[PDB]
């Protein structure tokens, strides 16, 4: 990879693990729901998305 | 001003030991006392021994140690003999040291005790405090020691000859009202000579608003000095000592400004 | 080799006490009552008394 | 070898100071009193001797080393008092007490001697 | 006056698990006003506690009853009136997460504070209507004064 070995972490993939339901639950951004969206977002920017 | 307003009993005092007790003092202070009582007050013990002839079964520095650790009577003449580093003497003299002298031979049938006995001083304020004696060294016929030696003033901080106590007992809040130490039993703890409980308690209930207060000392002499001299001699050396920083403390802020 | 001046712990002198404390011995004293008989309290003067080994008594058998 | 001679520990030479005053940039109103040829026994008592003074913010007192003989002791006051002069009076109040201490115990020992 | 809250607690429970720590105990109780639920660290050597004793939390985000912002130093020297003064066990802390019961579309309805204390930690679960000065990384004092 080219990285120096005193400069690495170790980490968790949130890919690999979940299942197909959950990684498209959890993965994939929602635009359909309106009130979600609003909740998450501010009102222009919601605007913007739908 | 905050300064505090202590009291003194005293319980017990002997030619030994002196059992007294403090109140309305800082934790601080008291421990600084003992410190003090340990290791700050100055008496006068051999430091510096020139041996001509030694022939006995020990060597010359084990000789000089065990002189050096020889307690020397220093009521009143401690105050009057000043530091031999500060006097203006070139090596010793008479108002910054005292002189000993040791010379025994053995030439009987039997084993000669070198003791504390046989050293003898010009000045006679200042004696080996057993005069059984300490013992100095055991000697067969034909074996002799001859020895000349000058004890200095000097404290505990230097060399453990010069500490005049001979153990500091010191106590404060004997049932644990202050919670100071946790007993994971407290049931399994013997109670202090100075506890003021039955025997169906074992520790005083937990004072929350409660400070150091009382303080009970047992300062036992070695023999250098009277205890109750090391007592007034230790809260002298400290006033000084504060009196003293109090002096370059004002020159600093003097020059300072 | 010699019994020391005084208490290694706290400075109580000790170097006084050896022949005393053996005196006692021969007089049928057990060990525990002839040290409390010298004034040793606390049990750092008692270990320095109790452990001692006189080898200067040893030392003394050459001819100088 | 390398032992250092046993009166250093108490003893100033040609070069040092017994006291010394540095401002502490930190907090306004601090002051480092480093004191030289000294240990707990004069750091103990001036600390609390100073914790009791109520326009006394901060005090506490360091030894950076116990084979090196210095204390630091580190003062701040409130706005209207200066840290030197909260030094002094503490150690003016430390030997009052102790004048005290020492005149109570002479008449203690007089009276128990006497009866 | 910044009174983020303000109620008074029956002491239901006092360490249910056991005695984890000997001079602090966690404290479950629940009030009758709003109806809330406070799990509750509090120091016992200083301070103690019997199961079934009433007291009032005044959970503030200043004592010195102005708005002013304290900024959290110590000021011993102060002679301003502030509200430690009629409460007789005064504590200071940080909210350091909030919970409750958000779903994607509706809003909170049942919100839970979380408040360290230098370590000593405290739970507030109740109704999002009372629970609304709370923030996260907000610095605020808990009041407590028994009842007789
Ligand atoms: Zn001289
Ligand atoms: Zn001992």
């Amino acid at each position: 990879d080219g990285l120096a070995g005193e400069s690495v972490e170790f980490q968790n993939l949130a890919t690999l693990k979940p299942s197909n339901k959950a990684f498209e639950k959890k993965f994939r951004f929602d635009y359909t729901n309106e009130r979600a969206l609003r909740r998450t977002l501010q009102e222009d920017l919601v605007k913007d998305v739908l | 001003p905050y300064a505090n307003q202590p009291t003194v009993r005293i319980t017990e005092l002997t030619d030994e030991n002196v059992k007294f007790i403090i109140e309305n003092t800082d934790l601080a202070v008291a421990n600084s006392i003992r410190r003090v009582f340990i290791a700050e007050v100055p008496i006068i013990a051999i430091d510096w021994v020139q041996i001509d002839a030694n022939s006995s079964v020990l060597h010359d520095e084990f000789i000089a140690h065990r002189l050096g650790l020889i307690p020397l009577t220093s009521d009143d003449i401690v105050d009057k003999l000043q530091y031999s580093r500060d006097c203006t003497c070139e090596e010793f003299c008479p108002e910054c040291s005292v002189e000993f002298t040791l010379d025994v031979r053995c030439n009987e049938d039997q084993t000669r005790h070198v003791t504390s006995r046989d050293l003898i001083s010009n000045s006679p304020r200042v004696i080996p405090v057993t005069s059984d004696d300490i013992l100095i060294v055991k000697l067969r016929k034909g074996q002799e020691l001859r020895l000349r030696a000058y004890a200095k003033k000097g404290f505990g901080k230097e060399h453990a000859k010069w500490n005049p106590t001979a153990g500091v007992a010191f106590e404060y809040d004997p049932d644990n009202a202050l919670r100071h130490t946790v007993y994971p039993k407290p049931e399994e703890w013997p109670k202090s000579e100075y506890s003021e409980l039955d025997e169906d308690e074992s520790q005083a209930p937990y004072d929350p608003n409660g400070k150091p207060e009382r303080f009970y000392y047992n300062v036992e002499s070695c023999g250098s000095l009277r205890p109750e001299t090391i007592v007034l001699s230790a809260l002298s050396g400290l006033k000084k000592k504060l009196s003293d920083l109090q002096t370059q403390l004002s020159h600093e802020i003097q020059s300072d400004v | 080799m010699i019994i020391p001046v005084r208490c290694f712990t706290c400075g109580k002198i000790v170097g006084n006490k050896w022949e005393a404390y053996l005196g006692l011995l021969q007089a049928e004293y057990t060990e525990g009552d002839a040290l409390d008989a010298l004034g040793l309290k606390r049990y750092c003067c008692r270990r320095m008394l109790l452990a001692h080994v006189d080898l200067i008594e040893k030392l003394l058998n050459y001819a100088p | 070898m390398n032992a250092p001679p046993a009166f250093e520990s108490f003893l100033l030479f040609e070069g040092e100071k017994k006291i010394t005053i540095n401002k502490d940039t930190k907090v306004p109103n601090a002051c480092l009193f480093t004191i030289n040829k000294e240990d707990h026994t004069l750091g103990n008592i001036i600390k609390s001797q100073l914790l009791k003074d109520p326009q006394v913010l901060f005090a506490g007192y360091k030894v950076p080393h116990p084979l090196e003989h210095k204390i630091i002791i580190r003062v701040q006051t409130t706005p209207d008092y200066s840290p030197q002069e909260a030094f002094t009076n503490a150690i003016t109040d430390l030997i009052s007490e102790l004048s005290l201490l020492e005149e109570r115990f002479r008449v203690a020992i007089k009276d128990k001697q006497e009866g | 006056a910044g009174i983020l809250f303000e109620d008074i607690f029956d002491v239901k429970d006092i360490d249910p698990e056991g005695k984890k720590f000997d001079r602090v105990s966690r404290l479950h109780c629940e009030s009758e006003s709003f109806k809330m639920d406070l799990i509750l660290d509090v120091n016992i050597q200083i301070y103690p506690v019997d199961l079934g004793d009433k007291f009032r939390l005044v959970i503030a985000s200043t004592l010195y009853e102005d708005g002013t912002l304290d900024d959290g130093e110590y000021n011993p020297t102060d002679d301003r009136p502030s509200r430690a003064d009629q409460f007789e066990y005064v504590m200071y802390g940080k909210v350091y997460r909030i919970e409750g019961d958000e779903t994607s579309t509706e809003a909170a309805t049942r919100l839970s504070a979380y408040v360290s204390y230098g370590g000593l930690l405290m739970r507030l679960q109740g109704d999002a209507n009372n629970l609304h000065g709370f923030e996260v990384d907000s610095r605020v004092y808990l009041l407590m004064k028994k009842l007789a």
